[PDB]
This record gives C-alpha cells, structure tokens and sequence, in this order.
C-alpha cells in the first residue's frame, strides 16, 4: 500500500 | 455520555496518558468527551484527537485487510471467514461513522481556515475508508472527494506549500485518486506538483514543523517511486 | 452466552483467523466460547486459548507498568494518574477472573497429566498477575505458589527435563520466586537446575518441538545473566 | 523485566 498521513 | 461528569482538562490529560500506555481506543474515547463540552478544540487538541482514531481504525483496517485476502484465496469452503470479515468490517464502519459524526456535529464550523482544512481532511480520509469497503459506495467516493476538494482549495490560498497539513492533505488525495477513484495520472500529478512547489519554496518551511514537512515530502516520492 | 449459538468447529477456526489478523481478543472470546461447548481441548486448543489470553493481558500489563510509573515519579498533583492506573488495573483484573474461573469451571479436572501441567501453569501465571498490583494480597500468593508448586511435582515425574511445558513452567516459577515472593536464590538455584538438567538429558529433545526447547533454555540463562 | 512463557 502507499503512504497516508 | 460516559464521559459528561469528568472536567474538560481532566479528559485531556487521560488522553495524553493513554497515548503513553498506547490505550487508543482510551485516548479516542477521552478526546471525544473532550469535544462533547462543546469548545472548539486548540490546534494540540485537534491532533491529539487525529492521532487517536486514526491509530484505531488503522489497526481495524490492518486487520480487514488480512481477513479480506484469505477470503478472497478462498474463492478459487465454510462461511466463516465471510462472517469474521463482516463482523470487523461492521465495526470498522461504526468508527469511522463516529468520527464523522463528531465532525459534523461540532467540530466544524465559522472557525478559522487553517481549523477547516484540519477536518475537512478528516472528512475526507474516514470517507476514504468507508469506500475501501463499501459496494453499491460512490455516493461515499463523492463525499470524499468533496471533503477533500474543498480542502485542498481553502489550502493553496492560506497556507504555504511546506505546511505539513497542507502536504498531508494532498499525500492522501492522490492516493485516494489512485486507490479509490482510478485515476494513476491525477494521483501522479498531485503528488509530483505537491512536491515540487514545495521545493520552489523550502524556504517557507517553519522552526516548529519542518521535521513534518521533510518526511511527507520524502512520502510523496516514495508514492511517485512506487508508480512509475 | 454470545458464542452460544455457534458450531464449536466454527470457533476454532475463527479463532485461528483472528489471530492471523492480530486480533487477540476476539480469538480469546471465540476460544473462550469454545471451552463452553463442555468438550476437553486438545493439546492445540490449549495453546490456542493460552496465546490469546497471554496476548490480551500482556499489553494490560505493560500499560499498567506504563501507569504507574508516571504515578510514582507524581508522587515526589491531581487525582488523574491515579484514576487511570485505577481503570486499567480493573481491567486487567477483570480478564485474570475471566481465565481463572474458566480453569476451574471447566477445564482443570479427570484428566491426563500434561493436561494438568499445562493449565495448573496458567492458574500459576493469572494469579501472579493479579498479585503484581494487589495490596493487603498474599492470599493471591499463595495461590499462585500452590498452583505452580503442583504442576512442577507431576511434571518432573511425568515429563522429560527437555519438554517445553515443563521448561517454561519453571522459567515462570523462578520470576515468581524473585519478583514476587522476594526470594532470589531460591528463583536463581530452580533456574540454574532447570537449565542444567535439560543439557544433561538433552538427548530427549522432540522433533516437534526441540525450537521451544532452545528459546526457554536461552530465556534460562538470559535470567541468571540478569541475577548475576 | 525477566522473562516468561
Ligand atoms: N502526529 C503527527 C502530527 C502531530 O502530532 C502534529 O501536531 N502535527 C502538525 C504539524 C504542523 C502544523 O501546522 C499542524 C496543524 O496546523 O494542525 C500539525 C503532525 C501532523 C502532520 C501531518 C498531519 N496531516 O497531514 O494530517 C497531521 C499532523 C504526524 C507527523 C508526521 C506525519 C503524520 C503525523
Ligand atoms: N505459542 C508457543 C507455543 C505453542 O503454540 C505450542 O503449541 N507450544 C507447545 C510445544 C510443545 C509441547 O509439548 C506443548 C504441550 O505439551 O502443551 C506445547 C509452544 C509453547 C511453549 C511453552 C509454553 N509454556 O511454557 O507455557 C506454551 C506453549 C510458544 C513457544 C515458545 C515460547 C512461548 C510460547
């Protein structure tokens, strides 16, 4: 998965 | 509620010691009760109560993740991993559907532009997540993207483009293009426009912040690496 | 009770899918469900309750240690600490009576003699939780000494000195005779002579299960290094 | 802390 903040 | 007897600063002291005992749903329940006294919340306020929820449904969506793998392995047999994946996505929802309400209900308003583009990205997000397992669902995507549409607008005028919430908030809106509204060539373009007019002006990064801005941005290649 | 209606096969499995998805207290409330059905467990449902409870009380723990740290160093104010420490205390508290009760209503009977170890270790193990924050106290124990003292005397006669139960067992008892019941040489002589015994007999190591074997024996000697 | 199983 790609990165949230 | 369960919290309506204890004083205001008294809940936010508990919501910093459960952050230290690593007791989330304790520190979302504290924060909660703080923002039910009907004050808006300070700036600290607002990310303790960020920080908290977002540690619990994070763990919640882990969690549906790993339950929604196997089930689908299991489709190529018994009903119960479909039982077990419906019961945490119910209360996945729950959650979120909580946040949200708290939203709604009494954080936003009125309030400052810096305030709105802090909930406005919650808005967004806790959408964003009820997507992720929602079918039959876009009504959600469309809120989401409202949320974070009018978030990004009110951001680009009152905040400089090193603002960690500003760069946060586009952070998550690619993903949520790529992820939830397939679309690779917007995600990529707000990522790479994002990064690089914060570059154009480093100079605007802030003594009290730019540890927050370093990493986002540091995020927002790793997305572009990882898409390209 | 609320898994009443549920087939006990059922149980288990969802029982081994939250676990998979790092969801101890559902897997220790299916398990608990299951050990309601009326039926013996076998030696892998065992472990499978074992691991959930153990998890579930373990960050009960740590956070409670977490807590009364702060509440120590407060005392050198507010009543906040203290309330806090309190609610997580009685938590912690109301899981202990959950496993114990469920030992004797059900599963300590009867039954063979590695049954018997295994769960007298788990009475043994709740009870020092319990006396770790109790005050006013050695009721919890002596209680806690019964039960692990038993389950040493049928397991020196009926298990190898290499069995991981027995190993554990021990490891187990000796922090119990230094942390608890304040006595360091009787926790440091039982770990040695647990350690030693095993390298004397290690030839009755299992194929199943020589790993468990190896990790307690280093755990053996990582407390004698800590009591040096 | 020591260690336990
Ligand atoms: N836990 C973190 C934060 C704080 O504790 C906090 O108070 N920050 C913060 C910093 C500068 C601001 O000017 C604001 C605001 O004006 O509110 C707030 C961090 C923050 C950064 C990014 C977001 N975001 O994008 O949502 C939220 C919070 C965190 C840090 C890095 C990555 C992810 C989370
Ligand atoms: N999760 C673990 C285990 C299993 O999953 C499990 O089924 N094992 C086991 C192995 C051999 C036996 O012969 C028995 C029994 O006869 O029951 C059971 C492990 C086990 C080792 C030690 C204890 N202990 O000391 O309490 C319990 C369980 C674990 C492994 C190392 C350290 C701590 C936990």
């Amino acid at each position: 998965f790609p990165a949230t903040v | 509620g369960a919290m309506g007897s204890m004083e205001r600063a008294s809940l936010i002291q508990k919501a910093k010691l459960a952050e230290q005992a690593e007791r989330y749903e304790d520190m979302a329940a504290f924060m909660k009760g703080a923002v039910e006294k009907g004050e808006e919340l300070s700036c600290e306020e607002r990310n303790l109560l960020s920080v908290a929820y977002k540690n619990v449904v994070g763990g919640q969506r882990a969690a549906w993740r790993v339950l929604s793998s196997i089930e689908q392995k299991s489709n190529e047999k018994g009903p119960e991993v479909r039982e077990y994946r419906e019961k945490v996505e119910t209360e996945l929802q729950g959650v979120c559907d909580t946040v949200l309400g708290l939203l709604d209900s009494h954080l936003i308003k009125a309030g400052d532009a810096e305030s709105r583009v802090f909930y406005l990205k919650m808005k967004g997000d806790y959408y964003r997540y009820l997507a992720e397992v929602a079918t039959g669902k876009k009504r959600i995507i469309d809120s989401a993207r409202s949320a974070y549409q009018e978030a990004m607008d009110i951001s680009k005028k009152e905040m400089p483009p090193t603002n960690p919430i500003r760069l946060g908030l586009a952070l998550n809106f690619s993903v949520f293009h790529y992820e939830i509204a397939n679309s690779p060539e917007e995600a990529i373009s707000l990522a790479k426009t994002t990064f690089d007019e914060a570059m154009a002006d480093l100079h605007t990064l802030s003594e009290d912040s730019y540890k927050d801005s370093t990493l986002i941005m540091q995020l927002l290649r790793d997305n572009l690496t990882l898409w390209t």
